[PDB]
């Protein structure tokens, strides 16, 4: 199918299993390219959900979802999957996925409509470094960012550049301004390799690095996916 | 200026150090040099809110002269990073920049003006209070009822100085050489202040 054109087309050498938790953070399992086959898209592989937060569970392969990896030097084909009950073979009940799924299968029951679009538009901070600990002695969140309002005085490996965006006006300054024009291109063009079909990237309000990259809508388990 | 001397070195004792400029910090309260003005006659108290007519001609001479008053009572650029401006008299209110605290006897009815600093020279700053308070109590002035303000900046209280020394020219109180003097002397301090970078300048417009 998909996947195993991919896997031809680029000699892809390890596929990675990707599903989330409830937590919305993504999770993902690595095995080699040499045992994708008919039985590993029916049957999937298995894991114990157990330790993930919220026993045994099939991760069921959605092959409709297979793209490359532009981070790994070795070619990785990423395919994100569904978390299967043994005993009924059914979605999981708390998979987030596959309440996505039920809910775009109601939508499309209750006769009031079909793929229902979602495009949502995230943003991100950019920071240098980050501390922060948090115990009986005492806690800090301290934060270091060379492009942010309050290093106007700071000593940097290479120069204090006086030129940072004031706090509430890191909205579109110049590349002089906004320190993260080349780094937010690279993140187009990461997004771009994954299939991401991105359509504006800017340095969003805040000081210390604020940006967002707004990319194309899609429907719901799709654009999830997508985020 | 016995009291800045003592307050000076005690603070030098401690190894501490005591300024009495009337804005060191800026986002914090700045420091000011009340002053109560109680004139006496034969004994009695004049200004006995409870002030009589003449004590109301004092603030209205007072009110009149501010910005020329400023000049000596506010002899500092620093007095203006501080700028109590509005030149109105109140027994309660908080926001006139002169006020008459709540005395108990009449024999002690005072007034206070609150836009002095402690920067200014004590002997001119309370020189030029009375100056006022004199043309203002001579020439019957009206301070009205409990708007004009002070001035904002020193270049604008030179100018204003420059244009009415004429009460403190009353008497030969003032010599006019003294004030022209005294006016370069300001002017040139003023002018040394004025035409220097200001780090905030760096953090407004270094990218711009």
């Amino acid at each position: 199918s998909k996947s195993l054109q991919l896997i031809k087309e680029h000699d892809v050498k390890w596929i990675d299993l990707r599903f989330t938790d409830t937590k919305g953070k993504q999770q993902h399992v690595t095995m080699p390219a040499r045992d994708v086959d008919d039985d590993f898209f029916e049957y999937g592989k298995m894991f114990d959900g157990s330790s993930i937060a919220g026993s045994d569970m099939i991760l069921m392969p959605d092959d409709s979802t297979a793209v490359l990896d532009p981070f790994t030097e070795e070619p990785t084909l990423i395919i994100v999957c569904d978390i299967i009950e043994p005993s009924t073979m059914q979605g999981y009940d708390r998979d987030p996925r596959a309440i996505a799924r039920r809910a775009e299968e109601y939508l499309k029951s209750t006769g009031i409509g079909d793929t229902a679009f979602f495009g949502p538009e995230p943003e991100f901070f950019i920071f240098d470094e980050v501390k922060y600990k948090s115990d009986i002695s005492g806690s800090m969140f301290k934060i270091f960012s060379e492009q942010a309002a309050w290093n106007t005085d700071a000593d940097f490996e290479g120069g204090n550049k006086g030129h940072r965006p004031g706090v509430k006006g890191g909205y579109f300054p110049v590349p002089p301004v906004d320190h993260d024009h080349e780094i937010r291109t690279a993140m187009c063009n990461a997004l771009e390799e994954m299939g991401l079909k991105v359509e504006v990237h800017h340095h969003e309000v805040a000081t210390a690095g604020q940006n967002e990259i707004g990319v194309s809508f899609n429907t719901l388990v799709a654009k999830a996916d997508e985020v | 200026q016995t009291l800045k001397y003592c307050v000076h070195n005690v603070a030098d004792a401690y190894g501490k150090t005591v300024t009495f400029m009337p804005k060191p910090l800026y986002g914090d309260n700045g420091s000011g040099m009340h002053v109560h003005m109680s004139i006496a006659k034969d004994g009695k108290n004049t200004f006995a809110a409870g002030l009589s007519d003449t004590a109301l001609y004092f603030i209205g001479g007072i009110i009149k002269h501010g910005k020329a008053l400023n000049g000596f009572t506010n002899p500092s650029t620093n007095s203006y990073k501080r700028l109590p401006v509005m030149l109105a008299y109140s027994a309660r209110n908080r926001s006139a920049s002169i006020r008459i605290p709540y005395v108990n006897s009449p024999k002690a009815r005072r007034i206070e003006a609150r836009f002095p600093d402690p920067s200014a020279n004590p002997y001119l700053a309370f020189a030029a209070l009375l100056m006022a308070g004199l043309d203002g109590i001579q020439n019957k002035i009206h301070p009205g009822d409990a708007i004009p303000q002070v001035c904002g900046s020193l270049k604008e209280a030179l100018e204003e100085l420059d244009k009415g020394r004429a009460f403190l020219t009353k008497g030969g109180v003032f010599s006019d050489d003294f004030i022209d003097a005294y006016l370069e002397l300001k002017s040139e301090e003023e002018i040394k202040v004025r035409t220097f970078v200001h780090p905030l300048e760096y953090d407004l417009y270094y990218s711009v």
